[PDB]
């Protein structure tokens, strides 16, 4: 379940279960240098067979140390306050006012803020110039009939901005 | 105003506090500001008020009634006498349900008049209160909501046809 | 004021229209005027009323 | 009396002002963060004046105006009283509040929605404030379900983050089990007094109390947050800081015991109640204790750690003692404010990471709030003569000196040493460790009004449980005849609970990384109360709500039973009756069988 | 109250000869007019009702509902624009003097003396909503639902008829007086139990109880906001109207044959209050929720305590008010999305920032609010029927905890936490719509101060 | 503006028109379409799905709703309503759940049954009765003025 490919990669799983396995300890493991003497205790029971020239004597190590692990987790990790299930977790979800909108104002206070609102068109007219005929084109000369991806070319043509930039450039600035 | 034999009031009984030492009391000197700050003004409004009252002079009066005579009075059918019946039934119960108000209303006030003893000078007033409601639980209960006048003579032949039967059984 | 737009003044005056043809439906219903046995007075001070 | 209503009634209708300033607005203010601190210090230094002419003379009252549906033989007006818990109760909370005010003009000065959340809280107190004052049995309903709405929003304050709404209905669920709890207390007291007046309630004491107290048991343990409908109060800890402050220190948690203080001449008698009563109480103290240990979130510790006080106050209701369980509440009031808004005031400092883990050095960053911690986790257990002593130490010497559960007792003891052990626990790790806190430090007090809120709390902490503890009139029996070992237990069980914590905290300085044996899992899970009942409840009841009421019941069982076997017998006859081919010699076949079976078989002619 | 009567004849060519954009202004402004002459009515003392007729007489149930009438009526008017304010004139003519025939017949259906001339205007009542909801129903079931709605109301209220000519032509005359006065007991006969059956039970179709509400919802998602919340609150209210008054005959065998009604009416009110708990389809949320309500509106009016006509009464037009207010939000937030689905139109915090209040204050007179009338209500129902009997409470408590449960969940589901930012055409919020939110919040708020109206007959 | 035939009229059978049909219609693949099957229960032909969907979807994968965890043409799974974050977590747990509802089980059945044990066997101190002056303090009871003066006395011990 992830955009660029199908399956993650064998070392990309075993990657995932470091990490993971290493943030528990972090949890687990309060006073920082008992920490590090652990972690480096981790490190090095990764070391002893990481060489080993097989492939099903890998996964075997590697459904092992699930099971072993999966035993020895904790309870509330030590997540950060950005995290899904995090303290914050989008706390100012509250002021995350989208930019489609501000053009359903009233004229007057669209005299309150002369510049903004006219460095706006300017950009909206950036936008309505170049979309047609470039990002259609790009978005549909060079795909297959079944794209199988979901990375989207830049722009390298000539000219102008990469193709469905609008909702990724103007989204907001997660700490309004 | 009102009567003070039907709201009763027991006689004021109030205490002069001898103080033992001097700090001296600072609520004696913040009543004495409070009543030159509010008792003086409010008291000086109310008597212009009260000038512009009397100038003139309203009157409203008590609506009173007389006796139309009974619903036991009333035949068959006769729907120009049940009216008047039924009509003075209901001004009855609305009256005597104001009676169980004010006696609910005296057993409230002994309550927190008498203080953390209740049962001292609070016996005669909780007597007649369940007097009073004693007769009300036997005269208007059992009969629900669509009351009429009848249903309560209907009530009252079977109540006493029933105590006619029972002291029939202690003859 | 009243041609200039008669519109507005459709249902004021079908009110005081209902109005008084309630009153005259009073007027239509009145027996009982001293009869009954609780609302009777002698008739006073001046002339033959007592509600209308 | 003029000088005694008149300054109630001003300390009530001060608090409706702010409330014209924001509804007649029509030009934003700026100053209204100031308009509301200075209208509630107004409330305060109006509400010092007749607590003090209570204690210097007696004279308690009632007033009672504006009387509306008087229709029965009961009638009900705007009722509310002061007498010895109606008034000894309201300063303390308005203290408490100005100074919440105070900490929430720092904390929440950097969003822009602060005139919406100062308007909410103060209709907040304006409701618990109702609910403090009234005699009237409605009002009180009034005041309680106003404060779950309240609770409701400002726990959903930050909209966006799901954790929050659905902690906001967790409460309000758990608050409509209080509603009909309360509702069949009111119920009772209708049918069987005639009305819901204290007064003449507490005139009559009528002898099967048993219905009632049940549904005021139950109505107490949904809104104070007590075992069975516990578990919403660290979710509750969920939303802003002195909205949590507020919401549970002082306010909206001790509502739900606040009516059995109310009801004791009712609960003077019923030994079954008072054994529910202290059986419920030490089952909350022992569970919300063990629950406490391994936490490591800041507020969901000082949740735990109130949930606990209210059940060592349930156990105050159990032995009949209720005086001192508003005693309890005052001084507990005081100190968990000042310990919510240090924690705040910490949070704030260090970016909002919030947790136990990556919190370790503060002292000497900058000492004030380690000063504020250290003498708030040192007045949450008994310390000898300081405001924690007067209230925990006279409440287990009543339960110590009567005939009692012999298991309660046990309970609380332990209890105590638990609150002892996590207390110590959030002190070492909170102040005295290595500092595990990410660089790029900002660590700031030179601030005016965190200091000055900090301030006036613990100067409230230090002095005010004293001067409230002791000029009271005595409502009790004092026990004072005690053997050895049944006053010294409170202090030997502390004593031996911090020897057990350092000695817990000298194993955590070590380093052998042991394997956990569920009991860790026991009580590091919250229990598996809300895992295990917030997953099966909200399971069952809607699998039944889609198979059963959506799918089933109404749509295809009632449209098949009433729709369609009508309108397929309609169907079926018209196709049997229509469906004629145009020949003549049928209809006159028929014509022929009707009349003979018109003559012969049944009969026309006779 | 032919005072009454002939201004709402009287504002009907006013539609019509009143020329283009300006038959809006003459209908509202005239409406509200007559909304303050229908406040003037509230007269009614003590011992008797009061008589606009041989023909016309009030009793003080009929009197709030009277004035909920004539004040919905200036309401609805303005809000059914911009779903046909692109249609004809014609087309828009039609519609506007539909609903006030409606009107005509609602009065003359609440001041109604004879049960035979209140079963006539019952269905009078019943036959506009018909052509309202399939002229302009706006989806693809709208006949459906209106077919539904025929049959139902009519084969369940039709051998009423049948029972009211016999009690007229056994017992005289059928004003309610001579009704009254007279009324003898009915013994416990079969045939007594099947007159009892016939009235009752055409009266259940039109509250409805649980057997027979799948009436109701369809006649509500698939209509527009006039029929919804003139169906909803005058119908269903018209309907407990009309019980509590034929409920004075037939007094000693309502005990012997009235169990299995309070039992479908407890059992159904548990279960469509957990119905509207899962749903989509954000307008039938508030269609269950009013057969919830009057399902506790029927056990009120099947026990005959005092307590629990006042409550019932109480109950009716506080819900009457909640229940269209909502459905009026509804269509506000359906014109701003074309969805009527719940887990589409969501955010609406950020964006639309006062509507909040509405829908929290809205949702808060749904959840029986403690001074608010609907609490007031519920309160005297659940009295009652605790001193009916000691067990039943527990079912009335599950009812208030699921009430509050299922509308702060339609609360904070459409209304709270992130919009989808995939919408990018809902506009700021019209000055008609809050216009509208402040003509159904602010009566009630006025009524939650001083109650001693709506309190009805047994005050 | 939308196609009659994009609704689901009729179950699974037959096995290659119908299937090929609902797989192109529900943007499924073949083998992961499943009807639930045809008991009688309504249900139409809408899939099964592996039913928890919700605490999974990790959530970096940066779709287009973010709080609903759905990528606007998966097949939105039947109890939906149900599973909604805000409504139920089917999380996998970090203990069990048989054993979990085992221990709790247990230590509420323990808990009371020493309540019990405790309300049968009470401590009290070793102390007499609260002597009370006026015949068990009696006209400050329930009343009866004159009824009943009742002979008790206290002694000095
Ligand atoms: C005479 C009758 C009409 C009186 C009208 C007075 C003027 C109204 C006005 O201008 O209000 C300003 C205010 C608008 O404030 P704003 O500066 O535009 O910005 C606020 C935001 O729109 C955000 O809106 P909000 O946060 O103000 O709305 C939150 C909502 C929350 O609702 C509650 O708090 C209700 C529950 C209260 C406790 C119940 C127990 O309402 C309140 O806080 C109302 C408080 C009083 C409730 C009890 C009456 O108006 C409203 O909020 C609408 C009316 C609310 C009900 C008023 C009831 C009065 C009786
Ligand atoms: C004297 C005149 C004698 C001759 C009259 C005409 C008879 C011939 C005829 O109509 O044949 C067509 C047809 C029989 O031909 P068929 O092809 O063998 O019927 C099988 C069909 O698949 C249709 O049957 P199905 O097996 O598919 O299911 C039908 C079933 C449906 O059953 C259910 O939906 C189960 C639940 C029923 C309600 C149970 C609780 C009731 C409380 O029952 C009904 O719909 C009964 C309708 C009448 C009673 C309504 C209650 O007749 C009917 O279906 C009966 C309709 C009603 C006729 C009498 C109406 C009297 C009023
Ligand atoms: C229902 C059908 C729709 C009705 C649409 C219009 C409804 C209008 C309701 C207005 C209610 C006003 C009640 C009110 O203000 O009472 C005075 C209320 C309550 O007073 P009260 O009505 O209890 O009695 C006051 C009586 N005097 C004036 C003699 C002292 O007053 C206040 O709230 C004081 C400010
Ligand atoms: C449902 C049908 C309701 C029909 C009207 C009610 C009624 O009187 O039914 C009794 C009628 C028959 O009763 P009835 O109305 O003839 O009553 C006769 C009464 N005595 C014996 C005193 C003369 O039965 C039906 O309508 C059966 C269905
Ligand atoms: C206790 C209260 C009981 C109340 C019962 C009310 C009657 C039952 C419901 C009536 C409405 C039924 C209905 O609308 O059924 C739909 C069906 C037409 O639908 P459809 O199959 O699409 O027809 C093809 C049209 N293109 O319509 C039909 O098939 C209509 C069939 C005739 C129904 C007449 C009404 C009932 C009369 C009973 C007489 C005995
Ligand atoms: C009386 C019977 C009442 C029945 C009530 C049924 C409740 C239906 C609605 C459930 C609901 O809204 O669930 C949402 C919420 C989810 O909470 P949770 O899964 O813990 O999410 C944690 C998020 N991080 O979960 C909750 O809100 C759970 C509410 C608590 C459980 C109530 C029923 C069990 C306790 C009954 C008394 C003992």
């Amino acid at each position: 379940f992830l955009p660029s490919a199908a399956y993650l990669t064998h070392q990309q799983k075993v990657l995932q279960l470091y990490k993971r396995a290493l943030r528990h300890l972090e949890s687990r493991c309060v006073h920082r240098d008992k920490y590090r003497y652990f972690a480096c205790l981790l490190r090095a029971r990764f070391d002893e067979h990481k060489n080993e020239k097989d492939m099903v004597k890998a996964t075997q190590l590697l459904r092992e140390a699930e099971k072993e692990f999966w035993h020895g987790q904790h309870p509330q990790p030590y997540i950060f306050p950005e995290s899904p299930g995090g303290t914050s977790y989008e706390r100012y979800e509250c002021y995350k006012v989208p930019e489609w909108c501000l053009d359903d104002w009233h004229p007057s206070e669209k005299a309150m803020y002369p510049d903004y609102f006219a460095k706006r068109e300017q950009w909206k007219k950036l936008r309505r110039e170049s979309w047609e005929r470039e990002v259609k084109q790009l978005q549909e000369e060079t795909p297959v009939g079944g794209p199988r991806t979901e990375a989207l070319p830049p722009a390298r043509k000539q000219g102008d901005l990469p193709p469905l930039w609008w909702h990724i450039v103007t989204r907001p600035r997660e700490r309004p | 105003s009102w009567d003070k034999d039907v709201y009763p009031e027991p006689p004021r009984r109030t205490p002069a506090p001898s103080p033992q030492t001097s700090l001296p009391n600072p609520i004696t000197y913040l009543t004495k500001a409070f009543d030159l700050l509010v008792d003086r003004p409010v008291t000086l409004v109310r008597e212009f008020i009260e000038r512009q009252h009397a100038k003139n002079k309203y009157y409203y009066y008590h609506r009173e009634f007389r006796r139309v005579p009974d619903i036991t009075e009333c035949h068959e059918k006769d729907v120009l006498c049940m009216f008047e019946a039924e009509m003075q039934w209901k001004r009855d119960y609305k009256v005597d349900q104001e009676i169980v108000n004010i006696i609910q209303e005296r057993l409230k006030a002994c309550q927190q008049r008498e203080g953390e003893s209740h049962r001292q000078n609070c016996a005669k007033e909780l007597q007649q209160f369940t007097q009073v409601v004693k007769a009300y639980q036997d005269r208007y209960h059992d009969l629900g909501a669509h009351y009429s006048a009848r249903k309560c003579l209907a009530k009252q032949k079977q109540r006493m046809l029933a105590e006619r039967k029972a002291t029939k059984e202690a003859a | 004021v009243v041609r200039d737009h008669w519109i507005h003044v459709l249902v004021p005056v079908g009110f005081v229209f209902g109005y008084y043809l309630d009153r005259k439906n009073d007027e239509k219903l009145a027996a009982f005027r001293n009869k009954s046995l609780l609302y009777k007075r002698e008739l006073k001070p001046n002339e033959e009323v007592t509600w209308k | 009396m003029n000088l005694f209503s008149s300054l109630t009634l001003v300390t009530l209708i001060l608090l409706t002002m702010p409330i014209a300033a924001i509804n007649f607005n029509t030009h934003k203010f700026t100053n209204y963060p100031l308009y509301v601190k200075t209208t509630i210090s107004c409330a305060f230094i109006t509400s010092m004046i007749p607590t003090m002419m209570f204690i210097h003379t007696g004279q308690e009252m009632i007033i009672s105006n504006w009387h509306w549906l008087t229709i029965q033989t009961l009638k009900l007006s705007l009722s509310f009283k002061m007498d010895f818990f109606s008034m000894m109760f309201v300063p303390v909370a308005l203290f408490v509040t100005w100074s919440i005010m105070e900490f929430s003009m720092w904390y929440m000065h950097s969003d822009p929605n602060i005139n919406q959340f100062f308007k909410y809280l103060l209709l907040f107190l304006i409701t618990m404030l109702i609910l403090v004052t009234a005699n009237n049995l409605f009002q009180l309903f009034i005041g309680w379900e106003g404060v779950g709405i309240m609770s409701f929003l400002l726990i959903g304050w930050w909209y966006g983050r799901t954790d929050a709404n659905t902690a906001a209905l967790q409460a309000i669920l758990y608050n409509r089990i209080g509603d009909i709890g309360f509702i069949l207390a009111m119920a009772w007291f209708l049918i069987n007094l005639n009305t819901w007046d204290l007064q003449q309630i507490f005139m009559l004491n009528p002898n099967d109390s048993n219905l009632p107290l049940m549904g005021l048991i139950l109505a107490a343990t949904g809104k104070s947050a007590q075992f069975g409908l516990h578990p919403w109060l660290p979710s509750a800890m969920e939303g802003p800081t002195p909205v949590s402050a507020l919401l549970h220190s002082s306010t909206m948690v001790v509502a739900g015991i606040f009516l059995l203080i109310r009801f004791y001449p009712l609960t003077e008698n019923n030994k079954f109640g008072q054994s529910i009563m202290l059986c419920l109480g030490a089952m909350t103290t022992l569970f919300t204790a063990m629950c406490a240990l391994t936490q490591n979130d800041i507020k969901k510790i000082i949740a735990f750690s109130t949930s606990s006080q209210l059940g060592l106050m349930m156990v105050t209701i159990g032995i009949n003692q209720p005086h001192l369980a508003f005693l309890h509440i005052c001084t507990h009031a005081f100190f968990k404010a000042m310990l919510f808004m240090c924690s705040g005031s910490i949070i704030h400092s260090l970016n909002d990471e919030q947790d136990i883990r990556k919190m370790g050095g503060l002292f000497k960053a900058m000492p004030f709030t380690t000063t504020a911690l250290i003498i708030g986790s040192l007045a949450l257990t008994g310390m000898p003569f300081l405001t924690g002593f007067y209230s925990k130490d006279l409440i287990i010497e009543s339960a110590n000196t009567s005939y009692t559960n012999a298991w309660a007792l046990l309970m609380t003891l332990v209890a105590t040493s638990f609150t002892a052990i996590y207390s110590t626990r959030i002190i070492f790790f909170a102040l005295l460790g290595q500092p595990r806190f990410p660089t790029l430090i900002n660590i700031n007090e030179n601030n005016p009004f965190l200091i000055n809120s900090i301030k006036r709390l613990l100067i409230g902490s230090l002095f005010a449980g004293f001067i409230i503890s002791n000029n009271i009139p005595p409502m009790t029996i004092p026990q004072m005849t005690m053997p050895h070992y049944l006053k010294m237990t409170a202090l030997t069980v502390t004593i031996l609970g911090f020897i057990l914590a350092l000695e817990i905290s000298n194993t955590t300085h070590y380093l052998k990384f042991n394997y956990p044996s569920n009991t860790f899992k026991f009580s590091n899970l919250l229990g598996y109360y809300p895992t295990i009942m917030h997953r099966l409840t909200p399971y069952m009841n809607l699998t039944m709500s889609q198979k059963s009421a959506s799918s089933l019941l109404d749509l295809i069982w009632l449209e098949t039973i009433l729709p369609k076997t009508i309108s397929l017998a309609q169907m079926k006859m018209s196709t049997t009756i229509t469906s004629q081919k145009g020949l003549i010699k049928l209809y006159f076949l028929s014509f022929l069988i009707t009349i003979l079976i018109s003559t012969t078989l049944l009969n026309f002619h006779e | 109250m032919l005072k009454y009567i002939i201004p709402t004849m009287m504002l009907m060519p006013l539609t019509w000869l009143s020329k283009n954009s300006m038959i809006w202004i003459n209908t509202t402004l005239h409406s509200l007019l007559i909304s303050l002459t229908s406040l003037l009515l509230l007269n009614q003392f003590g011992d008797n009702s009061l008589n606009f007729s041989l023909t016309f007489f009030s009793d003080s149930l009929s009197t709030p509902l009277l004035i909920l009438t004539m004040w919905l009526l200036p309401l609805m008017l303005m809000a059914s624009q911009h779903h046909l304010s692109k249609e004809n004139l014609a087309r828009k003519k039609l519609f506007i003097s539909m609903l006030i025939l409606l009107q005509l017949f609602l009065i003359m259906t609440f001041t109604a003396t004879e049960l035979i001339f209140f079963y006539i205007m019952f269905e009078a009542t019943l036959v506009p909503t018909l052509i309202i909801i399939t002229r302009w129903g706006n989806q693809t079931e709208r006949l459906n639902a209106g077919l539904y709605f025929l049959f139902y109301t009519l084969a369940g209220s039709l051998p009423l008829l049948v029972a009211l000519i016999y009690i007229q032509n056994t017992m005289g005359s059928l004003n309610f007086l001579i009704l009254q006065y007279w009324v003898q007991p009915m013994p416990n006969s079969w045939s007594n139990t099947f007159m009892w059956l016939a009235c009752m039970m055409a009266f259940m179709v039109k509250m409805p109880l649980y057997g027979l509400h799948l009436w109701l919802p369809k006649a509500h998602v698939e209509a527009p906001i006039a029929g919804s919340m003139v169906l909803a609150a005058i119908l269903l209210k018209l309907g407990g109207y009309g019980m509590m008054r034929i409920t004075l005959l037939l007094n000693p065998i309502t005990d012997f044959m009235a169990y299995p009604f309070i039992m479908l009416s407890l059992w159904g009110m548990i279960m469509t209050s957990s119905i509207c708990l899962r749903q989509t389809d954000l307008k039938s949320l508030i269609a269950y929720s009013s057969v919830s309500h009057m399902a506790l509106v029927i056990v009120a009016i099947l026990i005959q305590t005092p307590w629990s006509y006042m409550g019932a009464t109480a109950l009716m037009i506080a819900h009457g008010l909640t229940s269209s207010m909502l459905f009026c939000l509804a269509n506000s937030n359906y014109e701003r999305v074309h969805s009527r689905t719940m887990i589409l139109a969501r955010g609406l915090q950020t964006l639309l920032p006062l509507m909040a209040a509405w829908w929290l204050l809205a949702s808060l007179t749904n959840l029986a609010l403690p001074p608010s009338i609907n609490l007031i209500g519920e309160l005297f129902v659940v009295m009652s029927t605790f001193s009916w009997s000691n067990i039943t409470i527990i079912l009335m408590g599950l009812n208030m905890v699921i009430t509050a449960l299922y509308s702060l969940y339609m609360l904070i589901t459409t209304q709270r936490g992130k919009h989808t930012h995939h919408i990018n055409n809902i506009l700021p919020s019209f000055t008609r719509e809050n216009a509208l939110m402040s003509l159904h919040m602010l009566p009630l708020l006025l009524l939650s101060l001083n109650p001693k109206i709506i309190l009805g007959p047994l005050y | 503006s939308h196609i009659t035939k994009d609704m689901l009229p009729g179950p699974y059978p037959k096995t290659p028109e119908e299937r090929a049909a609902a797989a192109k219609k529900y943007n499924m693949r073949v083998e992961d379409y499943e009807p639930y099957p045809d008991d009688g229960m309504g249900y139409g032909d809408y899939p099964k799905l592996p039913d928890r969907s919700q605490q999974e979807r990790d959530p970096w994968y940066d779709w287009d709703h973010p709080d609903l965890r759905l990528n606007w043409g998966e097949p939105m799974h039947w109890d939906l309503d149900m599973y909604i974050r805000n409504r139920v977590d089917t999380s996998p747990t970090p203990v069990n759940w048989n054993l979990m509802c085992k221990h709790l089980f247990g230590f509420v059945a323990f808990m009371l049954f020493m309540f019990w044990v405790g309300e049968t066997y009470p401590t009290y101190q070793p102390v007499g009765p609260k002597q009370y002056p006026y015949n068990n303090l009696y006209l400050e009871r329930g009343g009866d003025p004159n009824k009943e003066p009742e002979p008790v006395v206290h002694y000095e011990i």
